[PDB]
C-alpha cells in the first residue's frame, strides 16, 4: 500500500 | 536484504498535449504487482500479479484514491520545479521517485529507501537514518526546506519501519509459492562455428527467478572474463528472466572451456560444457 | 536535461522451434526521456496487436519496457524490432537472431 503524498516539491 | 518492496513513481508534464501524466508501479523483489496510470480510461489501480488478485475491492479503491491525490500533488510539484530552474512552460520535464523497504532476517526493517529525481538527474534523497536529506542542486535545497518544515521525513520513517514492512510480509505470504520459491535456470551450451578454426560457445540460462544470476566462461580453470561477451539479463515475459554468455574458441580446444552458473535457485553452482549432438 | 539512447534486445520467450507458438520479445532499456515508440516487424510489415510491459525505471533512473507478441518461428519468416526515440535521427531496427 502506497502512502498518501500530500506535500509538493 | 532477504526481501523488499518498492514503488516507482513517474510524473511528466505534457505541454500542449495535456495535464501531467502520473504513473506508479509496485514491486516485491523482482515481481511487479500493481499499476496506476492517471491518463487511463478510468483512473484506477490494476493488478499485475496473481497473489495481489486476492485483495478486496477495498484495497483497489483505497489505492486508486491515494494515487488520484498523489497525481494532483505531483501536478504542483512539476510546476514548482520549472519555477526553481527557471524553465519555460513549453518543454517536458519528468519527476521520478522510488521508495521502498528492505526486509531483514530480523523481521523488521533493514533499510528505508526514498530517492527522487528530476529530468533524469538526482534531485533529493532521504538519508539512511530516515531523517536527513541530501539535496543535489540548490533547487533541491528549496524542496528540502519545505519537506523539513512539513516534517515529511518523520512521516516517511514511520511508514517504512511500520506499514511498509507489515504490508510486505503480507505480500510474501500471499504469494509464498512464487515470491519465496527460487526458480533455477534451464541451461545449455550452443555451438556455432564462425570459420573453419573458430566457433562460438554460447552458454544459456532461461526461465529463472530472481534476476540475480552470474555465469562465466573458463578454460582449464582459468577465467575468460575479458573474452566473454555478455548480454544484460532480459525479462522472458512471464516473470522469469533470461541471460547468456558467449565466447569464441579455437576449433579443437572446446572441451577445455566450461561455463559456470551461480543462482540461488541452484543448491550447487552448475558447471556446463558443450556436447556434440 | 539528460538524454540516453535506448538499448534493444530482440529475442523469444522459449528457444525457437519452427512451427510452434513462441513469444517475440523486444526489450528496450536505459533510455531517457520516457517517450518512445517500439514496433514488432514481421517481414518488413508491422505486427498489429502487440502488448507492452508497464513503464518502469531502474536505479540510475533509466527507463525500460518490454513489447511482445505471440509468434511462430519459420524458415523463411524474418522478424525484427523497430525502435524510435528522440535521440535517434532515424529509427533503429534490430533483427531477431533465433540464437541471441
Amino acid at each position: 500500500l502506497p502512502p498518501l503524498d500530500i506535500t509538493p516539491y | 536484504g532477504s526481501h523488499s518492496m518498492r514503488y516507482f513513481y513517474t510524473a511528466m508534464s505534457r505541454p500542449g498535449r495535456g495535464e501531467p501524466r502520473f504513473i506508479a508501479v509496485g514491486y516485491v523483489d523482482d515481481t511487479q504487482f500493481v499499476r496506476f496510470d492517471s491518463d487511463a480510461a478510468s483512473p484506477r489501480t490494476e493488478p499485475r500479479a496473481p497473489w495481489i488478485e486476492q485483495e478486496g475491492p477495498e484495497y483497489w479503491d483505497r489505492n486508486t484514491q491515494i494515487f488520484k491525490t498523489n497525481t494532483q500533488t505531483y501536478r504542483e510539484s512539476l510546476r514548482n520545479l520549472r519555477g526553481y530552474y527557471n524553465q519555460s512552460e513549453a518543454g517536458s520535464h519528468i519527476i521520478q521517485r522510488m521508495y521502498g523497504c528492505d526486509l531483514g532476517p530480523d523481521g523488521r526493517l533493514l533499510r528505508g529507501h526514498d530517492q527522487s529525481a528530476y529530468d533524469g538527474k538526482d534531485y533529493i534523497a532521504l538519508n539512511e537514518d530516515l531523517s536527513s536529506w541530501t539535496a543535489a542542486d540548490t533547487a533541491a535545497q528549496i524542496t528540502q526546506r519545505k519537506w523539513e518544515a512539513a516534517r515529511v521525513a518523520e512521516q516517511l520513517r514511520a511508514y517504512l519501519e511500520g506499514l511498509c514492512v507489515e504490508w510486505l510480509r503480507r505480500y510474501l505470504e500471499n504469494g509464498k509459492e512464487t515470491l519465496q520459491r527460487a526458480d533455477p535456470p534451464k541451461t545449455h551450451v550452443t555451438h556455432h562455428p564462425v570459420s573453419d578454426h573458430e566457433a562460438t560457445l554460447r552458454c544459456w540460462a532461461l526461465g529463472f527467478y530472481p534476476a540475480e544470476i552470474t555465469l562465466t566462461w573458463q578454460r582449464d580453470g582459468e577465467d575468460q572474463t575479458q573474452d566473454t561477451e555478455l548480454v544484460e539479463t532480459r525479462p522472458a515475459g512471464d516473470r522469469t528472466f533470461q541471460k547468456w554468455a558467449a565466447v569464441v574458441v579455437p576449433s579443437g580446444e572446446e572441451q577445455r572451456y566450461t561455463c559456470h552458473v551461480q543462482h540461488e535457485g541452484l543448491p550447487k553452482p552448475l558447471t556446463l560444457r558443450w556436447e556434440p549432438s | 536535461m539528460i538524454q540516453r539512447t535506448p538499448k534493444i534486445q530482440v529475442y523469444s520467450r522459449h528457444p525457437a522451434e519452427n512451427g510452434k507458438s513462441n513469444f517475440l520479445n523486444c526489450y528496450v532499456s536505459g533510455f531517457h526521456p520516457s517517450d518512445i515508440e517500439v514496433d514488432l516487424l514481421k517481414n518488413g510489415e508491422r505486427i498489429e496487436k502487440v502488448e507492452h510491459s508497464d513503464l518502469s525505471f531502474s536505479k540510475d533512473w533509466s527507463f525500460y519496457l518490454l513489447y511482445y507478441t505471440e509468434f511462430t518461428p519459420t524458415e523463411k519468416d524474418e522478424y525484427a524490432c523497430r525502435v524510435n526515440h528522440v535521440t535517434l535521427s532515424q529509427p533503429k531496427i534490430v533483427k531477431w537472431d533465433r540464437d541471441m
